[PDB]
């Protein structure tokens, strides 16, 4: 229940399911997405409800719900 | 020039998993 | 049958009161698990949807689904023979052509009891899959209705415009315009004052403002509104509320 918190991350092609506590730093979870993938952390951005996660945010205090998707896509000049 | 809700209506529906705690 | 039993009849009386601002009918589909009331505007415009959950009643019962077509003069009538602070009760049984009222004042044991001739009501025909949409975003719901009282100040219709990072409401009258630009963004500080878009299609829509002032009056209800539209189909507004969803379905005007 309040325990943690199931999410995707999903760059458009591949995917990855994650599993972390609501009030742990997303950080990680990038980084576990982009090594997982072969890019730079920094060569991505990770987009959620519009905004561009910051790796200093939790889920908790994004208003994430159990099986939200994340998107990362190329840091470029917007689509 | 506004349109009815219906003739809208009418015209418009006519494998990993990673683990961090 | 029907025994739907309101804790306080100033509850319904709330809802009925709400509706009498836009619509002069309301059907009310009793489903097993809560009430769903359906209106439509006079000039055949908006939609409106308030699903009344279960456990927004005292002691629900529909032991077959009816459909309860009034007029929400008659009911408000009725609604006045009673105090906002007795039990109401609405009885029907599994084919109406009427239904009772049942106002009960407990703590006298008085009970007061009247009738109610239903009628046919065409916003039976709400059989919306709710479809599927090109945008999704949600704001503040005051934040939403001050922009609202703005720009209708402005013209008849307004603007909305969305894009990959961009909500851009725009009016223009001849007398001038005005417009809003609002962007997707989050703070810990206040959650709750949070605007999140979903874009999978630019939208560009425009719709008659004094609708939109109806629709904002839903604010009351739920600090955050939830705004669907998508490429000719009715654009959706929602409010949460604690025991159910109101929803608005309103055209866009066509050029
Ligand atoms: C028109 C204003 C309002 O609040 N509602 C909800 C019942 C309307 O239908
Ligand atoms: C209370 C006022 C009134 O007109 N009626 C009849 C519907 C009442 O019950």
């Amino acid at each position: 229940p309040e325990t943690h918190i199931n999410l995707k991350v999903s760059d458009g092609s591949s995917e990855i399911f994650f599993k972390i506590k609501k009030t742990t730093p997303l950080r990680r979870l990038m980084e576990a997405f982009a090594k997982r993938q072969g890019k730079e952390m920094d060569s991505l951005r990770f987009l959620y409800d519009g905004i561009r996660i910051q790796a200093d945010q939790t889920p908790e205090d994004l208003d994430m719900e159990d099986n939200d998707i994340i998107e990362a896509h190329r840091e470029q000049i917007g689509g | 020039s506004q349109m009815d809700i219906f003739s809208q209506l009418s015209r418009a529906k006519k494998g990993e998993i990673i683990v961090i705690d | 049958m029907l025994e739907a039993k309101f804790e306080e009849a100033s509850l319904f009386k709330r809802i009925i009161d709400g509706f009498k601002d836009c619509v002069q009918l309301v059907n009310f589909q009793c489903k097993e698990d809560g009430i769903i009331a359906q209106a439509v505007d006079d000039s055949r415009v908006l939609l409106v949807s308030l699903e009344i959950g279960v456990e927004a009643f005292q002691e629900y019962r529909c032991d077959h689904p009816v459909t309860l077509g009034m007029d929400l003069t008659s009911l408000s009538k009725i609604l006045r023979c009673g105090n906002n602070t007795d039990t109401l009760t609405l009885i029907a049984d599994n084919t109406p052509d009427s239904i009772i009222l049942l106002f009960e004042d407990t703590k006298k044991d008085r009970i007061a009891e009247y009738s109610l001739k239903l009628m046919d009501i065409d916003a039976d025909f709400l059989g919306i899959e709710e479809l599927q949409y090109d945008s999704t975003l949600s704001l503040p719901s005051s934040e939403f209705s001050k922009i609202v009282r703005d720009l209708s100040q402005l013209s008849d219709s307004i603007n909305i415009m969305i894009t990959k990072e961009t909500i851009k409401f725009v009016a223009d009258g001849d007398i001038g315009s005005g417009s809003v630009i609002i962007k997707p963004f989050v703070d810990m500080e206040h959650p709750e004052t949070s605007i999140k878009l979903e874009m999978d299609q630019p939208v560009d829509l425009t719709f008659g403002a004094k609708y939109l002032l109806d629709i904002i009056k839903g604010s009351s209800l739920s600090d955050r509104v939830g705004i669907r539209l998508s490429s000719e189909a009715p654009a959706l507004f929602q409010f949460d509320l604690k025991s159910g969803f109101l929803q608005f379905f309103l055209a866009p005007k066509f050029n």
